[PDB]
C-alpha cells in the first residue's frame, strides 16, 4: 500500500500542479504510480462531478488520520467564500473538512502559503492563506510561483521514510529548500562585491553575467533555493543565471509588492 | 426533461460547472459556469506598466508563458515599442515550446480517459496490438514487451486496490468503442507523453530561466544576454543545450500523438457529426520576425458563418477591425456592468447573487466580435488556415486524413471538421506545425547572432502624464488571447484580459446568445444520466481553462 | 611461418603493442608491450600522503574512481584509520555504478566491433531481426522500428562516404560468424548502451562532484556533508535524485547486455575453447560495509591451478597471506631493477635500451603471486565467488547458461570458462551483480541516516617521525588493483601501484614465464596474418588498461 | 560532409576521451553520426594496427588544410621522444606531423594544455605541453583534468558553425569557459565574505554549506567554469557543491602542484 494525498485546489491557477511534471525525482507518473496513492486530484481524475465527490468522500473516511492535504491558490474568505464554489459549496469548508482527518497538511505554493498573488493589491476576494483558514494545525508552507516541485516532494519523501516532517524555519518552511536568502548563496555576489552591476538589459555588464541588484534583484531579501537547487534538473536555470532579477515569489511582501526594478534592503 | 449537474468537471484547469436539461436522452440545454474569481484585472491595477507581465503570468500555469508574453506585448503596443528581433526569436520558440508541452498534456492526460478504458486494456493482447500499428506508425515504443511492460503496471495498480485517479472512471460505458488492444496502446502513449511534454519544458526553460511562470520577458524584449563568448550568459553551448532538447520532441508528435489522433477518429466517426460550438470563428497570426513587431510565420484571421472562402485575413496585432469588433457582457456574468464594452474601457465589478438558470450564472464574460459568437482556439486556427491556403497546414491535416482512410475507408470533409473532433485534429495539427516553428527559429536565432547582432532590449520610457491605449495579441493554446492597458499619469488606469476560454465558455450573451461550450452540447447522446461522459467528451475538446476564462 | 605487430592495439586504454609469430596459421608465441610511461609513482613521492589520491587518480580516466579510493585505503592502512560507515556506503556506490560504466562501455564500444560486421547488418531484415528476439528478451527497445532507425543510420553513414571511427574494419572476415539480423541488434544495442552507461556516471556524479575524476574522497572518509535538513549539502532531495539514476541501470543489464552476453558466446562456441591466460587466479573481496574497513558484499581468494575446491578465501585486505606474496619484476620491462621487489621496497627506475625478443620489451613489470603468474579481473572474480558458492553469482551465471542452452542445445561447464568467451562471461555477470550492490547500498546508507548517524569523516593525525607502510586493495572493473604507501617522517617516500592490467598485460618475468596475455595467445588461428582479428578478440577479453598496466 | 577530426592521444590518462561519454549536447553518438567525421581515434575506432595508420595517413591527405587536431595528453621530450611510442615512432613525431595540415588545433586538457600531472614533481619524462611542441601554430587550450566536455564541443561548434574559433584569453582558453576566476562567480562568496568557514569535512558549517577557502579551496586562483556550467547537465554538481574544495586542476602551477589543503592566495 502507499501513502494517500488529498489535493485541493482553492483559487489556484495550477501552475502548482503543473511543476510536477518538470519532475524528476520522483517523476509524476512514478509519484502517483509508486510513491503516493493520489486519491483525489482534480487535474488529473479520471472520473468527474459526483463520481469524483464520491471518491473523495470514500477516501477521506477510509483513509481518516493517515492522509497528506495538499492545497494550491488561496483561500477567498470574503462575502461568505463564495468567489471559489465546487459542488455548491465554499471551497473553505471543502478544505476545513479534509483538515479534519489528515496525518499532514501543507500549503504549496505562495498562494496558499501566505496568500500570494492573489492576496495582493487590494484584494479583491479577501484571499488568505491556509494557515489562516485552520488556526488549529500545523500547516507546512512550501513557497514560490511555483516552488521546484522537488521542493514539495522531498517534503513528502520525508514524511513518508522517516515519520515526521523535515525541519522547518519559523514560518513552517522546510530548511533544506527555504532556510537561507537567496543572496546569502548567490554565484553572483563576487560581482555585488565589486560594484559590478547590470544597469539595463543587454548592457555590457549583463552580458558579462554580473549582478543583478541595480535591476531590482530580491534575492537579499528573499529566502529559497532558487541558486543551488535551481529548477528542471538541466543545470544552470534560475532567473538569474537566465539575466534576470529575483522578483521575491518565495517571500510574502516581496514578490507581487515590490516592483520589479525596486531596489531591496540588503542586511 | 431531467436536469443534470457536473460539477467539478475535472481533467480541465480550473473550477467548471456544466449544467444539462436532458429531453428523452439527448441534452437540449446546456449552462457554462466559471466558478473561481481573483479579480487579477484589479489586483494589476495601479501598478508601474513594466510590472504587469509577472503579475498576470498568474492568470494561468497551465497556459504559462501566455499571460506573460501578451501582457508585455499590450504596454509595448501602449508605448509604441519595436522589439528587437532577437527578443522575439527568443519569445517564439518559448511559446512554440510552451504550447508543444500543453497540447500533448491536453490529448494525453486531460482527454484520453474520455476515450479509453483502461479495464479493457487489462484484456489486451500485447502481440495483436503491436502487430496493428504495423505500417500505420514507424514509432519505436510499440513493441508487445513495451506494451506488457504497461500492461504489468495496470494489472500492479487495480491489484493494490487503491486505483487513486484511475477510480469511479467510465469503465464499460456504452460510448466507450475501442478494443482491448486499442486501449492498452493508448495508455502506453499516454506514459511516453509525459517523456516527451518534459523535454518540451527543458526548452522553454533554458530560456525563460524556469516553468511553470517563465522570467526572461520585458517590456522593451527580453532579459537573456546574447554573448556567444561570454560565461554565465546565453552562450553558444547553452543554446546547443537548448537545441538538444527541441531535436527530442518531433517523433512522438509525429508518430505517436499525430497517429493517435487519426485513430480516434477512427473508431469514434459519430464524433464528426457533433460538438458544433459556432458559426464563427477567430484567430490571430502568430511568431512574429520581423523588427516591426510583424511578418508572422502563422496567419490569422476571421472566418463568418463557415465560409472559408470569403475569410478576413488578419496580419497585423495593430489591425483596427480586429481591435473595434471586440466587446464583452456581464449580462449573465456575476458583475454589474452588463452591456457590452470595449475592454478599454471594460470594468469587473463584482455582483455575485448565486445561480439562476435565467439571469447570472457565472464568472465568465460573455465575448462577442462585432456582436456575434465565436470560437476561438485550434479548430479556428486550423480553419483560417486552410482558407489563408497554408499549405503546411493542409499537407498535415491530410496526413492525419490519409491514416483515417486507411483505417475506415473514409475520407474526411472540411464539414466533419466543424464538431468535437474536428476540433481535436485541429490541436494536434497545430502541435506538428509547432516543431517546425521551432527548427526555424532556433535557426533564425543562430544566424542573426553570426551577423553580429546580441541585442534584445530597448529600455522603455513612460511619460508621466497623458492617457494611452494598448493591446497585445497572442495566439494562446487555447486560442487568441488579448491583454488591454490603459496607462493614465504612468500607472496602469485599466487593464482588462479577454481570454480563449472566455470566448469559448462564456454564458449566454447581451442578446442571450449561446457560446461555444454551450451550443455545442445541445444534441448530445447521453446514455447514463447519472454519468455524463458524452457531455464530458465534448467540453474537454475546447481544453477549458478556467483561471483563464474567469481571472 | 612469420612474425606480425599489432600496433596500436585500438579499442582499449592506452598505448599497447602485442606481436605474434605465426606458424602453420596459428600464434606460436607472442609479446605483450606498454609502449607509455609517465612516472606517477615518482610523481607522487615526497608529498603529504593526504594529497596523494588526487594525484593517482590521474593513472586512469576509463578506470576513474579507482585510484583514488585505492590510495585513501592505502594511506588508511598506513595510518590505522577505520572509515566511517556512511563513508563506505558513498565510495561502495560510486564504484559500483562507475563498474557499471565501465563494463557496458567495454562490451559495445570497445569489444563489439570484433565479433559484429556492420556492413552486414545492411542486409538485414529488421522484421525478422526483432521476431528473433521473442522469449529471448523482453527489452523494450528491440522492435523492427528501432532496428529500421538504426540500420538507416547506418545506410545513412555509408551513403556519406565518411566512415571514419568505422572506416576500414573487418567486414566479411571469414571469423565474422553473425546473421545480418544479428549484427543489425547489435549495433541498435551499442547505441542504446550509450545511454546507460550515460545514467550510472550520472549517479557516479551526484556523489563525486563530476566525473570523469571524482572529488570528494578523504583519507579518513569522504567530503559529502550529510544533513537531510541542510541546503546545499547532501539531503533528501539530493538522495533522491540519485536513486533515481540507480533505478534507470537494470532494464539494460538484465534485458541486453546479458543477453548479448549468451547470444555471442552461442554463435562463438569455439571461443569458448581458447583464450586461456593462466591457471591461478586472484580477487579480493570488495564494497566494506561495517565500521572497521570490513564485511565486503563480494568475496575474495585465490585460485590455484584452476581448483575451486581448494581455493583460499581472502575477506579481509589486511590478509597478510596475500600481502607478502606479491612481488614485481623488471628483468624484461624498462626498467633497472630485475629481481622480484616487494611493493613496499619497489622501485621503477626507467632504463629503456629498445625492443628485444629476449631482453627487455615493455613498460609492463611482471608480478607474481608466490612467485607464479596469475589472472586478475572479471573471470577471477567470477570463479572466486563461484568457488565461495556464492549463490547470487551460481544464479546468474545459470541465466546465461539457460540463454545459451535454449540458442544451442548445448551447456556450458566450469571448465568452459577458461576462455575468452569466459572472461567475457565473468564481466556481465560482475556488471549484473553489481545493480543488487547499488540497491543494497542506497538503502543501507538511508537506514542508517535515519538512525541518526551523518558522520562521514574522521580527521587524521599523521606523526612527524617514524616509518609506516600501509596497502590499499580494491576489485576494480579489470580485478586486483593495490596502492602501497611508505610514510616516513611525515611524507611518502615509496609508492608503488601494482594495477590489475600490470598482472595480465605483464611480459615475461624473471622466471621468462609468459604473462595472461602472451598465454592466451598460443593457440590462436589466423586466417589472414595481415588482418588478425582472433588476436584482437582475445587481447580484448581482457579489458586492456595500459595507462594502469603502466603508470 | 561533416568536418573531419583527428584525436591524437599522447600520455593521455582516457579521461578527457570519457568527458565526451556523459556530454549531452552533443552526446557523443550524435558528435560521431552528425556533428564531425571522427577519422582517427584510437579508444573507438573499428580498426586496429597497420589497417588504422592506413586511415591516419588517408585522412591527413585527404582533408589536408581541413580537420581539426585535438591532442590530449602531455608530450614527452626526454630521451628522444621513447616514453611514448606508437607504430614505433615517439608521438611527438606523429603529433608535429598531423598539425602540418590541421584547420586548427585543440589541447583538451590540463596535460595537454599546460603539463598538467604528468609534467608535476620531478616530471619524469620531460613532459611538456602541445604548444611547445608546436612553437609556430596557435593552440587552443581547453584546460581542467578533465574539461567539461562541452568546452571543448561548443569550441568546436564555434569553428563549424561560424568559421573560426571562438574568443580567446591570453592562454589561448575559450573567454565562455576560462573568463572568470572560480570564486569571482562561486555561490559560496557570500560564506567567505562574513567568515563562515568549513574547518574539516562533516563539521557543522561543512554540513551547512559553507566556504571551503580553510579547506584550501583553489577558487580565487583558477579560471574555470565550474560553478556555473557545472558537470554532468544534472544541476548542482561540481566538486564544491558536493562539499570538497577546488583543487585548481584547470591552472597551472596550482593544480597537482599545491596541496590539497594549501591555501590559495586571494587577489
Ligand atoms: S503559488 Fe503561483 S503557481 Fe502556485 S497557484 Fe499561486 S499563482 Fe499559481
Ligand atoms: S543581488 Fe541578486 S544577483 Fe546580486 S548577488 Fe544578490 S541574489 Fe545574486
Ligand atoms: S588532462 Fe587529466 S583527464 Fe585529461 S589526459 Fe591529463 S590526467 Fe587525464
Ligand atoms: S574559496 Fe572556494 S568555496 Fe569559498 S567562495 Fe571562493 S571559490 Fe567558493
Ligand atoms: N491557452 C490558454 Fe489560457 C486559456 N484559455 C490563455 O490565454
Ligand atoms: N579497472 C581498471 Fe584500471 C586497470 N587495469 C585499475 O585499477
Ligand atoms: S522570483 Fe521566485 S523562483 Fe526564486 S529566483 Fe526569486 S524566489
Ligand atoms: S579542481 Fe578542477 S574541475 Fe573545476 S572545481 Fe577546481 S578547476
Ligand atoms: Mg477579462
Ligand atoms: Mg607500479
Ligand atoms: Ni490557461
Ligand atoms: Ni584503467
Amino acid at each position: 500500500q502507499r501513502p494517500p494525498v488529498i489535493w485541493i485546489g482553492a483559487q489556484e491557477c495550477t501552475g502548482c500542479t503543473e511543476s510536477l511534471l518538470r519532475a524528476t525525482h520522483p517523476t509524476v507518473e512514478n509519484l502517483v504510480l509508486e510513491t503516493i496513492s493520489l486519491e483525489y486530484h482534480e487535474v488529473l481524475s479520471a472520473a468527474f462531478g459526483h463520481q469524483v465527490e464520491e471518491n473523495k468522500h470514500n477516501a477521506l473516511e477510509k483513509y481518516k488520520g493517515q492522509y497528506v492535504l495538499v492545497v494550491d491558490g488561496s483561500i477567498p474568505l470574503k462575502d461568505n467564500g463564495i468567489y471559489c464554489m465546487v459542488a455548491g459549496e465554499p471551497i473553505v469548508d471543502h478544505i476545513r473538512k479534509a483538515a479534519e482527518g489528515a496525518a499532514a497538511i501543507i500549503a504549496i505554493g505562495s498562494c496558499s502559503a501566505w496568500g500570494g498573488v492573489a492576496a495582493a493589491g487590494v484584494n479583491p476576494t479577501g484571499a488568505v492563506s491556509l494557515q489562516e483558514v485552520l488556526p488549529g494545525k500545523t500547516v507546512i508552507n512550501i513557497p514560490g510561483c511555483p516552488p521546484n516541485p522537488h521542493n514539495f516532494l522531498a517534503t513528502v519523501a520525508h514524511i513518508i521514510t522517516y515519520g515526521k516532517p523535515p525541519k522547518l524555519d519559523d514560518k513552517n518552511r522546510p530548511t533544506f529548500a527555504y532556510g537561507r536568502l537567496i543572496h546569502e548563496h548567490c554565484e553572483r555576489r563576487p560581482h555585488f562585491d565589486a560594484g559590478r552591476f547590470a544597469k539595463e538589459f543587454g548592457d555590457e555588464g549583463h552580458r558579462e553575467g554580473w549582478c543583478l541588484y541595480h535591476l531590482g534583484c530580491k534575492g537579499p531579501e528573499t529566502y529559497g533555493n532558487c541558486s543551488t537547487l535551481q529548477f528542471c534538473d538541466v543545470g544552470g536555470v534560475w532567473p538569474v543565471a537566465i539575466g534576470h532579477p529575483c522578483y521575491g515569489c518565495n517571500e510574502e511582501g516581496i514578490g507581487f509588492h515590490k516592483g520589479i526594478h525596486q531596489l531591496a534592503n540588503v542586511e | 426533461s431531467q436536469r443534470i449537474t457536473i460539477d467539478p468537471v475535472t481533467r480541465i484547469e480550473g473550477h467548471l460547472r456544466i449544467d444539462c436539461e436532458i429531453e428523452n436522452g439527448v441534452v437540449s440545454k446546456a449552462w457554462a459556469s466559471g466558478t473561481m474569481w481573483r479579480g487579477m484585472e484589479e489586483i494589476v491595477k495601479n501598478r508601474d506598466p513594466r510590472d504587469a507581465w509577472m503579475i498576470v503570468q498568474r492568470i494561468c500555469g497551465v497556459c504559462t508563458t501566455t499571460h506573460a508574453l501578451s501582457s508585455v506585448r499590450a504596454a509595448e503596443s501602449a508605448l509604441n515599442i519595436d522589439v528587437p528581433v532577437n527578443a522575439q526569436y527568443i519569445r517564439n520558440i518559448i511559446l512554440a515550446a510552451h504550447t508543444t508541452h500543453d497540447h500533448i498534456v491536453h490529448f494525453y492526460q486531460l482527454s484520453a480517459l474520455d476515450w479509453v478504458d483502461i479495464t479493457s486494456a487489462l484484456q489486451a493482447d500485447p502481440t495483436k496490438a503491436s502487430e496493428m500499428l504495423k505500417g500505420v506508425s514507424t514509432w519505436h515504443l510499440n513493441s508487445p514487451e513495451e506494451f506488457t511492460k504497461v500492461q504489468n503496471k495496470i494489472k500492479d495498480l487495480v491489484a493494490s486496490g487503491q486505483l487513486g485517479i484511475f477510480a469511479n472512471g467510465y469503465w464499460g460505458h456504452p460510448a466507450m468503442k475501442l478494443p482491448p488492444e486499442v486501449n492498452l496502446i493508448a495508455v502506453a502513449h499516454y506514459l511516453q507523453a509525459l517523456e516527451c511534454q518534459r523535454d518540451a519544458n527543458r526548452v522553454v526553460a533554458l530560456l525563460g530561466g524556469k516553468t511553470p511562470h517563465i522570467q526572461n520577458l520585458a517590456v522593451g524584449g527580453v532579459a537573456n544576454p546574447i554573448n556567444l563568448d561570454g560565461l554565465g550568459v546565453l552562450n553558444l553551448e547553452r543554446l546547443m543545450y537548448i537545441k538538444s532538447f527541441i531535436d527530442k520532441l518531433s517523433d512522438f508528435v509525429e508518430q505517436v500523438y499525430k497517429v493517435d489522433t487519426a485513430v480516434i477518429a477512427a473508431f469514434y466517426p459519430e464524433w464528426l457529426t457533433r460538438g458544433k460550438g459556432a458559426v464563427n470563428y477567430l484567430s490571430v497570426p502568430e511568431f512574429p520576425t520581423d523588427s516591426k513587431n510583424g511578418s508572422f510565420l502563422f496567419p490569422g484571421g476571421y472566418i463568418e458563418n463557415a465560409d472559408l472562402s470569403s475569410y478576413r485575413p488578419i496580419t497585423s496585432h495593430s489591425d483596427e477591425y480586429l481591435i473595434k469588433g471586440i466587446q464583452e457582457s456581464a449580462k449573465h456574468s456575476w458583475y454589474k456592468d452588463e452591456a457590452p464594452q470595449a475592454p478599454w474601457e471594460g470594468t469587473t465589478i463584482p455582483a455575485y447573487d448565486g445561480w439562476s438558470d435565467d439571469g447570472k450564472y457565472s464568472w465568465v464574460k460573455s465575448p462577442t466580435f462585432y456582436g456575434k459568437t465565436v470560437e476561438v482556439g485550434p479548430l479556428a486556427n486550423m480553419l483560417v488556415k486552410l482558407a489563408a491556403g497554408r499549405e503546411s497546414t493542409q499537407n498535415k491535416l491530410n496526413e492525419i486524413v490519409a491514416i483515417y482512410q486507411k483505417l475506415t475507408g473514409n475520407t474526411l470533409e472540411v464539414a466533419q471538421l466543424h464538431s468535437t473532433l474536428g476540433r481535436i485534429i485541429g490541436r494536434t495539427v497545430h502541435c506538428c506545425e509547432l516543431q517546425d516553428i521551432l527548427q526555424n527559429q532556433y535557426s533564425a536565432l543562430i544566424t542573426n547572432i553570426g551577423k553580429g547582432d546580441h541585442t534584445t532590449f530597448v529600455k522603455p520610457n513612460i511619460p508621466a502624464t497623458g492617457e494611452f491605449k494598448g493591446v497585445g495579441f497572442l495566439e494562446a493554446p487555447r486560442g487568441m488571447l488579448s491583454h488591454w492597458m490603459v496607462i493614465k499619469d504612468g500607472i496602469i488606469s485599466n487593464y482588462q484580459a479577454v481570454v480563449p476560454s472566455t470566448w469559448n465558455s462564456g454564458p449566454r450573451n447581451f442578446n442571450d446568445d449561446v457560446g461555444p461550450y454551450e451550443q455545442s452540447l445541445v444534441g448530445t447522446p447521453v446514455a447514463d444520466p447519472n454519468k455524463p461522459l458524452e457531455v464530458v467528451r465534448t467540453i474537454h475538446s475546447f481544453d477549458p481553462c478556467m483561471a483563464c476564462a474567469v481571472h
